[PDB]
RNA sequence: CUCGCACACGCUUACAUCAGUAACUAAUAAUAUACUGAUAAUUAACAACCAAUAAACCAAAACAACACUAAAACGUUUAUUAAUUACAUUGUUAACCCAACACAGGAGUGCACCAAGGAAAGAUUAAAAGAAGUAAAAGGAACUCGGCAAACACAAACCCCGCCU
RNA sequence: ACGAGCUACCCAUGAGCAGUUUAAAAGAACCAACUCAUCUAUGUGGCAAAAUAGUGAGAAGACUUGUAGGUAGAGGUGAAAA
RNA sequence: ACCAAAGCUAGCUCAACAUACUAAACAAAUACAAAAAUACACCAAAAUAAAAUAAAACAUUCACCUAACAUUAAAGUAUAGGA
């Protein structure tokens, strides 16, 4: 046992979730593409709700935005523009092409790495400013992230917004989700407890300055 | 990107070579002479193994390009278990027909005629429903792979009993698990339907054309529905090995040359194993077109042209409770162009033959509220099935 | 042809059954190889009959009539197997010169002992065999103490055996002073 | 409850825990076998 | 309780005699005596029936192409099974115009038939029940290839108290020496449907021989009369089990005996060879307490095995036996009595 | 605690444990899950005809034995190969390079029944 | 009086026939499934052993029509090559296993409440004390730490502490 | 060194819950199989190194339970009783 | 008078000499769950000895404690030690 209080849950299948929003089928046409959303389903692995997205000859399970419904049209692109883009709720665009007050989700860290941050249900970051070809966003933990402007991000808030307001009726529901009860040992609080007022940590930057 | 392999679950890389092998002009001393492992000696490097006489079972699998029928053009093959997403839309697109909601007026006239019915129609069909769902098995709850071919074969026996009044049903025969191949080109990509069917009805005589020339001419200016983000390829299987030869399951000189009805069975317990109804319709469209194209190229030749004599193939898709009916008329071979004459397809969708069945009597508050047997009955489904069987005569 | 498992019916109820001597090795060496091949089956049918009669005598609680016939027959089988083995290993000493019919190696196993490991027939080589590489033919450094202790134990056993024989010689010489 | 029946027999568990192969996969089990051979045991393992 | 599992398709050496001992049935070679009160019914056209049978032969032997068979041994089970379904369906369709009962009859395809009965007595040799008396129980788990079921009973061939001088062979050995083995599971008596099905009577059975019981396999096993014995045992097991199933869905059992006899027909086929059998059940009281004063017996009439075709090759049927087809048509033309 | 001194046998274990008693395999598992037996692995028993052959399993008591001389490689050479070698050397036709005419074989793998691999069972 | 029949696991001939028991085993005899000796036995169809490589697959089992949340075990067809050729090997007994014992304990699954399994009393007498059961005049908690146990009752309320399962 | 065949907790793979009340398979209610052991009486070298009889609590779930694997003592495991 | 008692042997113990040291049996099967002829592999590894004791406690220390160098003396000497 390395992590306590995990086990005895319901049987769950895992859905293969594609994190890279811009993934062309073939390298013959590297242009922006447009796909169609078929259905939005519940996923037991994460708090979010996923959507099946089909285009070309393949389907991917992606993380759904707030109002993605059955039979929708979603545009994925890498094209950065000086007239920017008019952002809808489905589109995936690089951070350099988005307007200043844009709410975003599934934020890519390194260009080509894939989406890592802002994945939980109802959580959305916000773009702050774009200076010297570099994007700065604000995370759901209110921390500033400095990223290259060519990283692809999806505009909007993750679906199932009322996941925070979801009430658990009993301990049986916790055992259904798989959370074992806490230990009965009474531990006196140390100095770590208490209301710690700390200043905000500085901006975390992944742009490598030569 | 996020690669889907795991470093632990993947096969390990080979251990790094001993530093003796990096010395030029030095013979390594290994444990290969004693034919077992020994600590302190270098690991020997053996050449790849060459079994001079070949064994069939224990050899490595030959590559796909080694096969004689391998071709560079990737053909898209449809078999029994392939699923189509926009099933009716993909079926209409890859088949180049036009969808019609009702069955033909000849079929409705054949069904609604009171002289074409059996002696006690409702009694025999309700007894067939009860026989398939409850009576035919020792168990109290028979499974769907048991009761679906039973209800199909029972309906075939019920419409086969009409041969004494109509002595033209003896020109037919049933066939099983045949090899079907039909390859064509549809807008710069190569399609092929290939596989088998459940049960296929053939006859000596062809089926007469069912659509009027006014319908054929009004089909000409019909535009096919298009769908942008999904390609019409999607759902088929990419294959680099195939043969460009239309292969029906029957060889030359067969006494029963023209198929009259296909029968499609969904025999599975679980919901994800069975087809969705749109996928089932798509499967009957493309298989019935495969049989019709096999007919219209065997009787005419490899040249692509419009048909002065249409080819009519019918099919019934069965879940065991809910039926789908198809009459497909083939008129056109040259599917490379999108502007020519389109073929026709009449589809009755989701004909419910019964609502629900109770195998055991349900008891609420110590009394029987619903008796044993099927709840709800629609004889129009049987009437359409009987018309589809009796369409030859 | 199922009666060959039994004797002739005249000999069924007789208490004593006389028979000849067993086949001698020098008498086996004078015969040809086809003669030995036929004599093997001639002896085989008689041995099957004798084993059947032995089992029936055990079943019906009566003594077997002269059971030395089976001993003479199995002596003849040992003699014929022996002379065939002389012909085969002599001929192999002329052709190849290898002393043993089966290939083998003197090996050091994990237990520290010296073992004559006989080889087996495999369709695949030794480095590619899944079952064979997990076998270990070597001794670890901790095995040497147990190897030494095995040596020490057998040395003590032969020491006591030698002293025992010396004591018995002394006791007999003191018991009977005929010298 | 009542005790004395902690041994519930199973040949799979017996040959997997105290088997010859399980003894020889580990050097400590190998040394166990050498100690039993030095003592002169009739049965080295299960 | 414990019971013997009786297999209709068996590899036993003398299985027909042991099945006759378990069944109290007497076997008579030759056809049953013909009910010669028939109206002038044979206006049959032989050419169309021969053409249909030859078309079925040419389809599952030459015309219908399989997925490619890499063992190349061409197993006769997959070859002759849809041959039998097509033969039964085509002959029923062509003979429905002469026999209207076949139109109202139902067709079953590979649906099991079960029967359970008690026969004789036994003293238990071993165990804690040693020395006590417990009856011998038998179970037949049979899977016929094809079946025809009729709302009304087929007529009798011989009367109920009809006596034959030949008597039931009694083996002076335990049933384990056949070999047969005792096994315990649920006791089912099955007709091919449940009780609420209105068709509680039948017409014919069809039985395909498996791969292990082929004539070539028997000649490799050095087995001459076993060709006839296997067909005999298959008929004696299957038809008796199914007539007992008819009798016990009709309410007759051990202490009710049988009021009027149960008559059945059977066709047992190897891939080239056909055999025809008839069965009449009079006895259902096979219990030893009711079998002391029971004079009546069951009868099984048999036909020697006869091939239908010969050396089929390249869309031409070389040899053909018309008499097998005539016997099959006479079997399929039997009708219940009318009033 | 079971029986350690008893031999481990297929009679002792569960339905999973199935161990042979020492017989030789005669086939493999085929396509349908059944067993396909290979006729080539079947030991074809080699029997002579004993009807026209005169010998008996017992020896006369008055028949004398012999001085036990075991068969030796030197004796086999002196009886079989030595007259041919001596005759060829006295005739001048002896060839040291090629000895195949005298019964010697260089490599065993050409012939059907090898000696050092022991190809024949018995 | 009613823990029966079989299977899985586990035990290892303790099973069956014949003969013996002065003594050894049954916590005692009679004799024998439990001791002794000899001889035999469990026969496969049931069960084990019983192909991979690519690809089309989102759509629960709950009589499943169609739904809920905790998101759900259980396979098809398409292609590539899979030695082709009767009879392979293995388990088939039992009154049985784990508990030092022929121990009122423990022991998984499928159908039954008997059509199957068995015997509370070795033979007397009917003292006290002890355990179990039935019944009781009048009274009905007056007994006791406590209405503990028992009873023709098997109900209605107030608090303390913890919400509750 | 040896131990997770009992037990504490997990990973697989399976199997059970009949009737009754209710729109309910609701960590609802009555009560079996089943799982625990509240109270009393016997038992105290006993049937038993923790049992028997009566009476009790849950009994569609945070439930029992078969097979198999894993965590090993400066430790494992723990709805903390050291 | 029962129960009982008495033997002189099997064999060990300590050394010495001594070749030079894992005996005997290996026909088959043996590290599949050992004693089961037969299929595409992976194989392998080391890191100081500690403490019970004595110092009347116990912390630095505590001879021998599974590392061949023997005997007569120097010598229980010089030295090392909460000296
Ligand atoms: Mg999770
Ligand atoms: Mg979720
Ligand atoms: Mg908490
Ligand atoms: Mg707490
Ligand atoms: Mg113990
Ligand atoms: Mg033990
Ligand atoms: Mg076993
Ligand atoms: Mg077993
Ligand atoms: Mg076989
Ligand atoms: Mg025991
Ligand atoms: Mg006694
Ligand atoms: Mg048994
Ligand atoms: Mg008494
Ligand atoms: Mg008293
Ligand atoms: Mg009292
Ligand atoms: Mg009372
Ligand atoms: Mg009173
Ligand atoms: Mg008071
Ligand atoms: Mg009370
Ligand atoms: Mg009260
Ligand atoms: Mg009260
Ligand atoms: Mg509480
Ligand atoms: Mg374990
Ligand atoms: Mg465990
Ligand atoms: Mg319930
Ligand atoms: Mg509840
Ligand atoms: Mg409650
Ligand atoms: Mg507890
Ligand atoms: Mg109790
Ligand atoms: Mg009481
Ligand atoms: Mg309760
Ligand atoms: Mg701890
Ligand atoms: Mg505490
Ligand atoms: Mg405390
Ligand atoms: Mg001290
Ligand atoms: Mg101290
Ligand atoms: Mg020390
Ligand atoms: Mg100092």
């Amino acid at each position: 046992i390395q992590v306590h209080g995990i086990g005895g849950g319901h049987k769950q299948r895992y859905r293969m979730i594609d994190f890279l929003r811009f993934r062309p089928e073939h390298e013959s046409k590297p242009g922006p593409f447009e796909e169609k959303v078929i259905a939005v389903r519940y996923d037991p692995c994460r708090s979010a709700d996923i959507a099946l997205v089909a285009g070309g000859n393949r389907k991917r399970w992606i993380i759904a935005t707030e109002n993605m419904k059955a039979g929708d049209t979603v545009l994925n692109s890498d094209h950065i523009g000086r007239m920017a883009v008019a952002a809808r709720e489905g589109d995936a665009h690089p951070l350099g092409a988005l307007p200043v007050g844009t709410l975003i989700n599934n934020v890519e860290s390194e260009p080509g790495r894939g989406a890592q941050y802002i994945r939980a249900a109802g959580t959305c970051g916000v773009l702050l400013r774009k200076v010297n070809g570099t994007a700065i966003i604000q995370l759901p933990s209110k921390r500033q992230m400095q990223v290259l402007e060519t990283c692809i991000a999806t505009v909007g808030r993750v679906s199932n917004v009322d996941h925070n307001k979801r009430v658990i009726g009993k301990a049986g529901r916790n055992r259904w989700l798989g959370k074992r009860p806490n230990s009965g040992l009474w531990q006196r609080k140390g100095g770590w407890a208490g209301r710690k007022i700390r200043p905000l940590p500085p901006m975390k930057s992944y742009v490598k300055l030569p | 990107a996020y690669e889907w392999g795991v470093r632990s679950t993947r096969k390990p890389e080979p251990p790094p070579l001993d530093r003796v092998y990096e010395i030029p002009g030095l013979e390594p001393i290994t444990y290969a002479g004693k034919m077992h492992f020994m600590p302190g000696l270098a690991r020997p490097v053996f050449p790849p193994w060459d079994p001079g006489w070949t064994h069939p079972k224990f050899r490595r699998l030959p590559p796909l390009h080694e096969h004689p029928l391998y071709k560079d053009q990737a053909c898209y093959v449809f078999h029994q278990r392939c699923r189509l997403l926009e099933g009716v839309k993909q079926a209409l697109w890859l088949t180049k027909t036009q969808l019609i909601e009702g069955l033909p007026e000849k079929v409705l006239r054949l069904a609604d005629d009171p002289r074409n019915h059996i002696e006690n129609q409702d009694e025999r069909v309700l007894n067939a429903i009860s026989h398939a769902r409850l009576w035919h098995s020792t168990e109290d709850i028979p499974k769907r792979e048991t009761y679906c071919p039973v209800i199909v074969d029972s309906l075939i026996q019920l419409c086969k009993s009409q041969i004494l009044k109509h002595p033209s049903l003896a020109r037919r025969i049933c066939a099983q698990n045949n090899t079907l191949s039909a390859t064509w080109n549809r807008e710069s990509i190569l399609l092929q339907v290939h596989g088998s069917s459940g049960a296929r009805l053939n006859a000596k005589d062809p089926l007469p054309p069912v659509a009027s020339q006014e319908e054929v001419e009004a089909t000409k200016n019909h535009v096919l529905e298009t769908f942008y983000p999904i390609s019409p390829t999607m759902g088929l299987q990419e294959c680099n090995v195939y043969d460009v030869n239309d292969d029906t399951g029957f060889q030359e000189g067969y006494p029963y040359p023209c198929p009259h009805t296909l029968y499609f069975l969904e025999s599975a317990n679980l919901r994800p194993r069975r087809f969705q109804p749109d996928q089932l319709r798509a499967k009957m469209i493309l298989f019935a077109f495969g049989s019709a194209l096999a007919q219209a190229r065997l009787l005419y030749g490899n040249d692509s042209k419009v048909l002065e004599q249409p080819v009519v193939v019918q099919s019934v898709g069965t879940d065991g409770r809910l039926f789908q009916f198809l009459v497909l008329q083939l008129n056109t071979t040259d599917l490379a162009s999108d502007e020519g004459v389109k073929n026709l397809a009449w589809v009755d969708s989701d004909q419910l033959l019964y609502q629900h069945f109770w195998c055991l009597p349900v008891i609420k508050k110590k009394v029987v509220v619903e008796p044993v047997g099927p709840i709800g009955f629609q004889p129009e489904t049987f009437r359409k099935f009987l018309a589809l069987y009796l369409h030859g005569a | 042809g199922l009666e060959e498992f039994f004797d002739d019916p005249k000999n069924w109820g007789e208490e004593k059954v006389k028979s000849g001597a067993s086949w001698t090795c020098q008498q086996l060496r004078n015969k040809s190889n086809e003669d030995l091949h036929k004599l093997w089956y001639v002896l085989l049918k008689e041995r099957n009959m004798l084993l059947t009669l032995e089992q029936e005598a055990k079943r019906q609680r009566l003594p077997m009539p002269s059971p030395e016939r089976l001993e003479k027959v199995v002596d003849s089988m040992d003699a014929l197997d022996k002379v065939v083995q002389e012909r085969e290993d002599a001929l192999r000493l002329l052709q190849t010169g290898q002393e043993k019919a089966r290939p083998g190696a003197w090996r050091r196993d994990i237990f520290g002992r010296i073992i004559w490991h006989k080889f087996k027939q495999w369709p695949i080589p030794w480095y590619l065999n899944k079952k064979y590489n997990r076998k270990r033919f070597f001794a670890m450094p901790y095995v040497e103490r147990f190897v030494r202790m095995r040596i020490e134990k057998q040395a003590r056993i032969k020491a006591r055996k030698r002293s025992l024989e010396r004591k018995k010689e002394k006791f007999l010489q003191e018991k009977f002073p005929h010298l | 409850k009542a005790r004395g029946n902690e041994y519930q027999p199973s040949n799979i568990k017996r040959k997997h825990k105290h088997g010859w192969v399980r003894r020889l996969r580990t050097p400590t089990g190998v040394q166990v076998i050498l100690r039993r051979m030095h003592k002169g045991r009739k049965s080295l393992s299960h | 309780f414990m019971k013997y599992v009786v297999y209709p398709q068996t590899f036993a050496l003398n299985a027909d005699n042991w099945y006759q001992s378990f069944t109290k049935t007497v076997f008579l070679s030759g056809l049953p005596p013909t009910p010669a009160k028939l109206e002038p019914e044979p206006t049959l056209d032989i050419t169309a029936l021969r053409e249909a049978v030859c078309d079925c032969l040419l389809q599952e032997h030459f015309f219908l192409r399989r997925k490619k068979r890499a063992p190349v041994i061409q197993d006769r089970e997959a070859i002759a099974s849809p041959f039998l379904d097509q033969l039964v369906a085509s002959l029923t369709g062509l003979l429905s115009v002469h026999n209207p009962v076949l139109a109202a009859a139902a067709l079953d395809c590979k649906r099991p038939v079960h029967f359970f009965w008690l026969r004789g007595e036994e003293i238990i040799p071993r165990g804690h029940r040693k020395g006590r008396v417990d009856a011998l129980r038998y179970q037949i788990n049979d899977k016929p290839h094809n079946q025809i079921r009729i709302s009304r009973q087929l007529p009798e061939f011989v009367p109920l108290d009809y006596s034959i001088p030949i008597e039931v062979p009694v083996m002076s050995c335990k049933p384990d020496k056949l070999p047969l083995f005792k096994r315990q599971y649920e006791n089912t008596i099955f007709i091919g449907s449940k009780t609420a099905d209105p068709l509680c009577y039948g017409h014919t059975q069809f039985h395909l021989l498996p791969d292990k019981l082929k004539r070539e396999k028997l000649l490799k096993q050095n087995c001459a009369d076993q060709i006839e014995v296997v067909f005999r045992a298959n008929a004696i097991a299957s038809l008796f089990a199914w007539t007992g199933a008819q009798a016990m869905y009709q309410g007759f059992w051990s202490e009710a005996d049988v009021t009027r006899p149960f008559v059945s027909q059977g066709v047992i086929t190897d891939g080239k060879y056909f055999s025809f059998f008839c069965y009449q059940l009079n006895t259902l009281a096979l219990t030893a307490q009711a079998d002391q004063n029971n004079p009546r017996k069951n009868i099984c009439w048999g036909t020697q095995s006869k091939p239908l075709y010969e050396t089929i090759e390249d869309n031409n049927v070389k040899g053909f036996n018309d008499d097998v087809l005539l016997q099959l048509v006479q079997f399929l033309l039997n009708r219940p009595k009318e009033d | 605690g079971a029986d350690r001194m008893s031999k481990w046998t297929s009679k002792r274990g569960p339905r999973t444990f199935c161990k042979g008693r020492g017989a030789k395999g005669t086939g493999f598992h085929g396509r349908d899950g059944k067993f396909v037996q290979i006729k080539e692995m079947i030991p074809e028993l080699v029997v002579p005809e004993l009807a026209g052959f005169k010998l008996k399993p017992y020896v006369n008591y008055r028949a004398p034995e012999g001085t036990d001389t075991p068969l030796t490689a030197k004796q086999l050479f002196l009886e079989t190969a030595a007259p041919a070698i001596e005759k060829d050397f006295k005739a001048g036709t002896f060839d040291p390079e090629h000895l195949e005419k005298y019964g010697f074989e260089p490599t065993q793998e050409g012939k059907l029944f090898q000696l050092y691999p022991k190809n024949f069972p018995r």
